[PDB]
């Protein structure tokens, strides 16, 4: 025990007095530091390199000084560290924090958030819970450790299963929050989700009672979101060491939790104040779904706006939040409620692409075929799911049926998808599309089925046929009548809307246009009509024009048909994979949008649509079309990289009864307009649609009748062969 | 060692303005906060301001929002507080380093702070009048406080007895300081009037 | 704009005890709060930075407690030096508030007698018009003393005029002083009454 | 420019107090910390300089003859930390705290500047600016 204060003058030695308290030390010792005892020293050294003498002071002190001292939350409890020492002390040591910058604003008076009205209060501990409300535990029923279905029936009704696994099996695990700006935290971890791609990375460690979720983007600052028990207090690093309790940024604690904010742009950087926004977040419900909810509305909202950026900053944000806290809310709803359910294992699974793959292409703007993501949950067994449901694959269906059977395929794949659920899939499309041939329209059963239909034959030259005859058939599903009906249930869909009581679904407003590749559904001509069929909806219409301004009103339709252009169209990585030969030479239309619509040809072949003058390919320029606004179709091929012009040569049809073989079939009907405005992209699937074809307006199909269209309506259909002819009559 | 002096003392009367200085030591100017604070005559601490001696920004509060004003000068390491007397201001200022760089308002180090008076007379000097043989000095009849008496080169410590101003009834303060014996100089310092008066004891013959 | 309050606004103790000072709040100061030291005539001094901490340098018998609206100072073994007025101080905020402190004196273990000094001496003054003849109370405890003289006791010879230091850090004794000033010259005697005394002693100058 | 693996050997203390600023050295530097898990079994001493342009804390080793530098605000920070304590009691440690009060007091402010973009990875890579 020494107390030593020394003065430098010139280099040799120091002049100094060394006062020893109440124990003995070696006092010769002090010509040399004193290393040999296990006690540790500190010297503070103040010298100004002037050669200027300044001075020293010394202390050694022994060694126990750096050592420190219905659900159940007393048995795995959250319990922050005084220091690094007896924790993870590397980054902590390692980090450029309050030296290059700082994780923390540089003002302490803006480090307070208020609450948000929407955050828990006393009278509501939790949160707001979704109407479709959570089906109670039958009272005989006794819930097995996992989730299994050993039967079909089983994913139509309700499976329960124990939340045992989250207070039996589960693991103590330091935690070092963002920049080793607030000293670590012990906790329980229930499970965690990393989501990573070229442009983000997102981790979320959840636990019981905790949520750590570290956000960040290439193009943007990093925050991390962490939750704990509302009795807990987290202490932030300093540059001040004399001050020992100090509160990192973020709201006051609720009944249930406390929220922290880590990271800058809680006082200027942030676009509005959305510290106290985020922040709300798992104070707000403990419903999953309500979360998910808030993140499927802000993933179509953002995609309108997809034009003036790749990168929203703040919507992606929100929405890597929202998926965070979803999976601390279904993690710590079923240790609350002792129990979880088959239908919300898998449903986060699903969510957990869905959402990522929008999140880092459309929010990060990462390239899309770098976009990936892990999840591990302690209480969710997939692969054993997996194999589970591989099995029962392997051993007439309504839309309800096979929007479960395929959306839980879709749920649970590592790329292996079982041959009949291919199969359940590719019927599910075709039956769709014989429907909407008919009809211009589809209920949200419908949308559904089609959409993980979908995701599962485009999920992967057996399965690359697979995604270019999807992308012909979702392409042809999408006309100019059905556009402006599918917009319009989006816009529905988003005016009524309820966050507080209902779920809002992508799935619930899809439509095939969201599937197709067209970038010609924001063209004015389309716009326009819109515009003109939203009176059809007279509720919607009130709702958008006591509002809205009727030039907003135009940005609005504009902003929705986006959304048809922009989702899979606009992905690279989806026509890299499926139609390469749009690719094949120096082509720049294909990545300047020239190419306005594209359909998949016999292998190693697509057509396209192009305004511009084409530089490759074999071209037919329709002569009938207004100049200003011309249409050329141009069939491309993936090793020929010629450029010629074809003819188009005229056949007229047969009598519909007249051949029970079929020669047309494979074939595209496509109808334009003289005023270079593509309308219907209809492709001849079967022998009775050839039969409807060839029918003058007794055929049930709107685009093959030259009576409710008029005199500026015409139509060219395409072969796959390349051939383009003209249809007399 | 961190040191803050300020500067000297003055008086003006009401209406005027009035600047006082910091003088920073022993620390870095750039990187912590100098806050004013005021006490008047007989009563507690007020919190006139802080300002950020490297941003140059200013905080005030609202009783002295449109009458005060606060500078620095970042290289002699100074900091200037410049105020309208309303008359009711007459008081003794301080000048203070916040020591917490994530906490504002912890007042770690202070000055010795300056006390201002407002009045409308006219400054007066004092005078001594040595004390025969309890050697002590006698001051009268200056104006305006303070005026402070050390005995030598501060070679005396214990014993000396400096007493309270008291007010005449001509309007000028007067107060004595004592030493107890059972040759030596009483050294007065009146920095309003700039007067120092140097007065030895040699005790003369009474009947 | 939070208000603070502070209880008791006045206490007097003795060497040895536990003084227990309080601060209230209008409202929750969580962690964030100050105590400050003040000697009569000199700067502040910061005691307890955070609600519980003790600044280094500051005497072990300082210690603090308390949270939200409610704190506490405590000096758990009281000293003569101890004598101050004692203040808290609301912390990182815009605006920072002061409690209105807590004025603390010391109470003596014993009774000191005072020692009656008196100044003849008129010589350098008495040409210029004026006779000053002060009469010294040194070092007594407790505070009553009066002082009388041979004349009727008169504003007139300002004898009222009474100069009275604060407790003496040390012994906590009193000191007084009561002038006697005829300016113009339109029996003389110095008479004290103190409970340290058999019988009111007086001592006397004629001329 | 410079970088800096975090640290040199050294066999003495009295090498560190006399060794130069990596601060006007260099221009960008690595802090580091040791391949064991518990400093406190093997950690001999910590030196602290205050007057460098970016003051800067150093942790020498006896038996390891290692010199690391380590970030000087967040060490000192769960240095003052961990001997603070309301149950650690000693007259010894209460010179430790009055030495560890005005550190930084004379030197040079801590960083107000904003961090880069980009991505960060967890714990396990020390805050590295990857994603995948
Ligand atoms: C990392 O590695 C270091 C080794 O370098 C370990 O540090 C040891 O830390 C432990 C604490 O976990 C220390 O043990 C403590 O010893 C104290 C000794 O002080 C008493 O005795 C001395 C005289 O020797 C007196 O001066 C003093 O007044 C005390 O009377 C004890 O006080 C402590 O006891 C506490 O717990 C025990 C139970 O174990 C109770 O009986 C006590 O009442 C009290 O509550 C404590 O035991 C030890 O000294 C350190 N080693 C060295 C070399 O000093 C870290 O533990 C290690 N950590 C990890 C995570 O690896
Ligand atoms: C591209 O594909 C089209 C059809 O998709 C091909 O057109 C086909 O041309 C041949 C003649 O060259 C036609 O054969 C005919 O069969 C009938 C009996 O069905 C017979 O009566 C005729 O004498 C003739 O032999 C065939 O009908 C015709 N198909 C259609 C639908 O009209 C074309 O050959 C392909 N082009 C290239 C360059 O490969
Ligand atoms: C805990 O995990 C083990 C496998 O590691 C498993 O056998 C056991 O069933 C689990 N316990 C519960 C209650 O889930
Ligand atoms: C949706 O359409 C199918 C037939 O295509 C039908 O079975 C189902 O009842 C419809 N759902 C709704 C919401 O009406």
């Amino acid at each position: 025990a020494l107390l030593r204060e020394y003065s430098d003058r010139n280099m040799s030695l120091k002049l100094e007095a060394f006062y020893p308290t109440g124990f003995d030390e070696e006092l010769i010792k002090s010509l040399h530091w004193g290393n040999d005892r296990k006690h540790v020293f500190l010297v503070i050294v103040k010298v100004n390199p002037t050669t200027h003498e300044g001075d020293v002071g010394l202390v050694i002190f022994p060694k126990y000084l750096l050592s420190p001292y219905r659900f159940g939350f007393l048995s795995h409890p959250v319990t922050p560290d005084v220091s690094f020492f007896d924790s993870s002390f590397a980054p902590y040591l390692t980090t450029q924090h309050l030296v290059a910058f700082t994780t923390f604003p540089p003002n302490p008076l803006v480090w307070h958030l208020e609450r948000a009205e929407t955050a828990a209060t006393a009278e509501r501990p939790f949160g707001v819970s979704l109407l479709p409300a959570r089906p109670t535990v039958p009272k005989n029923t006794i819930l097995e450790h996992k989730a299994h279905f050993a039967t079909w029936d089983a994913l139509a009704r309700h499976t329960f299963f124990s939340a045992e696994a989250i207070i039996t099996n589960s693991t103590l695990r330091i935690h070092v929050p963002l920049f080793g700006s607030v000293w670590p935290i012990r906790y329980w971890a229930t499970g965690s989700v990393l989501l990573t791609s070229d442009s983000g990375r997102v981790e979320v460690n959840i636990g019981v009672g905790f949520m750590s979720s570290l956000i960040s983007l290439s193009s943007g600052l990093p925050i991390e979101l962490i939750v704990v028990p509302h009795t807990v207090k987290l202490n932030a690093v300093t540059s001040d060491t004399t001050w020992f309790q100090l509160n990192p940024p973020g709201p006051d604690p609720g009944p249930s939790y406390r929220v922290y904010l880590l990271g800058r742009g809680l006082d200027m950087n942030f676009s509005k104040h959305a510290t106290v926004d985020i922040c709300a977040y798992p104070e707000e419900s403990l419903d999953y779904r309500y979360h998910l909810s808030m993140a499927h509305t802000e993933a179509l909202r953002m995609t309108t706006k997809a034009d003036q950026h790749d990168i929203n900053e703040e919507s992606y944000y929100h929405i890597a939040a929202r998926i965070a806290t979803s999976i601390f809310a279904l993690s710590e709803m079923g240790r609350t409620t002792e129990y979880f359910l088959l239908d919300e294992i898998v449903d986060v699974q699903y969510q957990l692409k869905f959402l990522n793959y929008i999140l880092m292409r459309i929010g990060a703007g990462a390239h899309p075929n770098t976009i990936s993501g892990t999840s591990d949950l302690i209480f969710a067994d997939p692969s054993q799911l997996h194999d589970e449901l591989s099995l029962l694959f392997g051993q007439f269906i309504s839309y309800d049926e096979a929007r479960d059977q395929l959306k839980t395929a879709y749920a649970l794949s590592r790329g292996q998808d079982h041959v009949n659920a291919l199969s359940l899939a590719r019927r599910v499309i075709m039956s769709i599309y014989k429907g909407l041939l008919v009809k211009q329209n589809l209920n949200a059963t419908e949308r559904q089925a089609l959409f993980f239909a979908s995701m599962i034959l485009l999920n992967f030259s057996s399965r690359v046929l697979d995604g270019r005859t999807t992308l012909l058939l979702m392409t042809s599903m999408c006309t100019a009548a059905h556009a402006t009906q599918a917009a319009l249930n989006i816009q529905e869909g988003l005016a009524y809307l309820n966050p507080s009581k209902h779920m809002f679904t992508i799935p619930n407003v899809y439509s095939p246009c969201m599937g197709s590749l067209r970038t010609d559904l924001t063209e004015e001509i389309h716009v326009m009509n819109l515009l003109s069929a939203i009176p059809t909806r007279p509720g919607l219409n009130e709702v958008l024009h006591t509002q809205l301004d009727e030039s907003e009103i135009f940005d609005a339709a504009f902003k929705t048909m986006m959304i048809f252009t922009t989702w899979t169209a606009k992905d690279l990585h989806i026509l890299h994979t499926h139609v390469p030969e749009v690719f094949t030479c120096q082509d720049a239309a294909a990545r300047n949008g020239e190419y306005v619509l594209i359909l998949p040809a016999v292998q190693g072949h697509s057509y396209v649509i192009t305004r511009n003058k084409p530089q490759r390919g074999l071209v037919y320029s329709l002569a009938d079309v207004d100049v200003y606004n011309p249409i050329s179709v141009v069939y491309l091929s993936k090793d020929t990289c010629v450029s010629e012009h074809g003819v188009i040569e005229t056949v007229a049809l047969p009598h519909p009864d007249n051949l029970k073989e079929c020669l047309y079939c494979g074939s595209v009907f496509l109808r334009y307009l003289t005023t270079g405005a593509i309308m219907d992209i209809i492709i001849i699937d079967s022998k009775d649609t050839e039969r409807q074809l060839a029918a003058m307006g007794n055929s049930t199909i709107p685009p093959f009748n030259p009576d409710m269209h008029g005199d500026d309506s015409k139509a060219v259909l395409l072969f796959p062969n390349g051939t383009v002819v003209t249809l007399l009559g | 060692q961190v040191q803050l002096v300020q500067s000297g003392a003055e008086m003006k009367k009401p209406g005027a303005s009035v600047k006082v200085s910091c003088k920073a030591s022993g620390y870095t100017f750039i990187g912590y906060h100098l806050h004013w604070v005021r006490q008047a005559p007989g009563q507690g601490l007020e919190w006139m301001g802080w300002i950020n001696p490297n941003s140059g920004e200013t905080n005030y509060a609202q009783k002295f929002q449109d009458w005060v004003t606060m500078t620095r000068d970042t290289s002699i390491n100074t900091a200037y507080m410049e105020l309208r007397l309303r008359s009711d201001d007459t008081a003794v200022y301080y000048c203070a380093r916040g020591g917490m760089t994530m906490v504002r308002g912890v007042m770690m180090d202070w000055g010795q702070g300056t006390l201002v008076t407002v009045s409308s007379a006219s400054t007066k000097g004092p005078s001594v009048f040595p004390l025969a043989p309890a050697l002590g000095c006698l001051v009268k009849d200056y104006f305006p406080e303070p005026v402070t008496v050390s005995w030598n080169s501060g070679a005396l410590t214990s014993g000396v007895h400096t007493f309270p101003a008291v007010l005449q009834s001509s309007g000028l303060y007067s107060l004595s300081s004592v030493v107890t014996v059972p040759t030596y100089i009483c050294n007065v310092n009146h920095k309003p009037s700039n007067t120092k008066v140097d007065k030895r004891v040699e005790p003369k013959s009474c009947d | 704009d939070i208000q603070m309050t502070q209880s008791p606004s006045f206490l007097s103790a003795s060497v040895g005890d536990r003084v227990t000072i309080t601060c209230r709040a209008s409202q929750g100061l969580d962690n964030f709060l100050a105590w400050y030291q003040q000697k009569p005539g000199k700067a502040p001094k910061l005691l307890i930075y955070a609600a519980s901490t003790l600044q280094r340098g500051v005497p072990s018998r300082f210690g603090g407690s308390g949270s939200g609206t409610e704190f506490t100072l405590t000096i758990s073994s009281l000293q003569p030096e101890d004598f101050a007025t004692y203040y808290c101080q609301q912390l990182n905020s815009y605006s920072l508030t002061f409690g209105p402190g807590t004025k603390v004196e010391i109470k003596r273990r014993t009774v000191a007698a005072p020692s009656v000094f008196i100044f003849p001496p008129s010589d350098e003054q008495l040409k210029s018009g004026t006779a000053s003849v002060v009469c010294l109370l040194n070092n007594f405890y407790p505070r009553e003393a009066k002082v009388q003289w041979k004349v009727d006791n008169a504003l007139q010879s300002g004898n009222s005029q009474e100069s009275v230091t604060e407790q003496d850090s040390k012994d906590s004794t009193y000191s007084l002083s009561s002038t006697l000033t005829l300016s113009k010259a339109d029996v003389y005697a110095c008479e004290v009454t103190h409970q340290g005394l058999s019988s009111p002693v007086t001592k006397s100058f004629n001329r | 420019t410079p970088l800096f693996f975090g640290a040199k050997p050294l066999s003495d203390v009295s090498l560190i107090i006399t060794e130069p600023c990596v601060s006007s050295v260099y221009e960008a530097w690595d802090y580091a910390a040791p391949p064991v898990s518990n400093l406190s079994e093997a950690l001999s001493g910590i030196v602290v300089k205050t007057k460098c342009p970016v003051p800067e804390v150093i942790l020498w080793f006896k038996d390891k003859q290692m010199a690391y530098w380590t970030n000087p605000y967040v060490t000192l920070k769960g240095l003052t930390q961990s001997v603070g304590e309301e149950h650690k009691s000693g007259d010894i440690r209460d010179a430790l705290l009055d030495a560890l009060s005005g550190v930084w007091v004379d030197s040079t402010p801590s960083s107000t500047n904003i961090p880069e973009n980009g991505c960060v990875w967890g714990a396990d890579r020390l805050f590295q600016r990857v994603c995948q």
